[PDB]
């Protein structure tokens, strides 16, 4: 239930529970990330999930936090952003998404996380599909469940992390 | 319709 | 949710929100949003709102303290009113017709702080809980849509 998330008593158990939940929902790769209030110390964010390690290292080395339109969206909004080609507008954002696809991150969405004590983060989930139409159909079918999941993960994850 | 881009 | 997000002014926005809450079965709502003197909409009884401020109930109401610590909803249950002051508080709320309901905390991307409170009419708490749980996934999306669009309108 969303219950065993709150009940988990360790980051490793918690991570495993959240991973299984996303997998069970039909998502492929996830990244849950959380920082405390007024922080850009991305290098020490609480990070859970199975995003490819090579992508995570590439992202940090290339300074993509400053390029990725998902990150700037999350600083402005509580609403989800789907990884639509139309959000990768500048040349640097276009190249970023090309690189993302080499790492297998082609279809997906991110839920911004904004916590009660100012925590800031994201829950990103990738979908494996034959085409974007199929991927968007799947994500829309599970979005109401995901919308609750992201706040349960935010609340319980922030308690374990900070 | 749930896609947003701020 | 689109016509909420597309509303032109606060009065139109408030009317849409109220109707959406009624369509989910809620008779009374209060939406409040403080910036990082708040933005207030709803149809809570005016006399309750005045009493609440005058009595300084913001420092007593367990819903308020919950909202400052959590993003998860809190249902108005006896078990959350503990102190003595908190029982008197819930007794007066009953006089205003606020017996069953829940509050969704609001935490905006720009640090806005608020609440979306919704009251339901029911014969008993078990029935009220069924009513609220049956629409909670929709309410969970609504509160974030209302947060985003309301913050943009009021600030
Ligand atoms: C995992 S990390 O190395 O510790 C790290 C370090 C610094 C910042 C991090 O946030 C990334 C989260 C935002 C996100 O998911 N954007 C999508 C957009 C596109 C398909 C592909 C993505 O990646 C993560
Ligand atoms: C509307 S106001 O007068 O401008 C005003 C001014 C200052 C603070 C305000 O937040 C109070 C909102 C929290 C809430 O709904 N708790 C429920 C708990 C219980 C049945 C009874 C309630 O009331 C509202």
């Amino acid at each position: 239930g969303f219950l065993e998330l709150e009940r988990s008593s360790g980051k490793l158990e918690w991570s495993a529970i959240l991973q299984k939940m996303a997998s069970d929902l039909g998502f492929s790769k996830i990244l849950f990330g959380l920082l405390p209030k007024d922080s850009q110390d991305y290098e020490n964010a609480f990070i859970v999930g199975n995003y490819p390690a090579a992508w995570r290292e590439h992202y940090d080395r290339a300074g993509y936090a400053r390029v990725d339109p998902v990150v700037s969206h999350c600083t402005q909004s509580v609403l989800p952003i789907f990884w639509e080609p139309s959000i990768f507008q500048t040349r640097k954002q276009h190249e970023f998404f090309e690189e993302a696809s080499a790492a297998g991150l082609v279809y997906g969405l991110t839920m911004p996380l904004h916590g009660a004590r100012g925590e800031l983060g994201w829950l990103s989930l990738s979908v494996e599909a034959e085409n974007r139409a199929e991927a968007n159909r799947f994500m829309e079918s599970v979005l109401p469940t995901l919308w609750m999941l992201k706040d349960y993960a935010l609340q319980s994850g922030a308690g374990l992390a900070f | 319709a749930h896609h947003h881009h701020a």
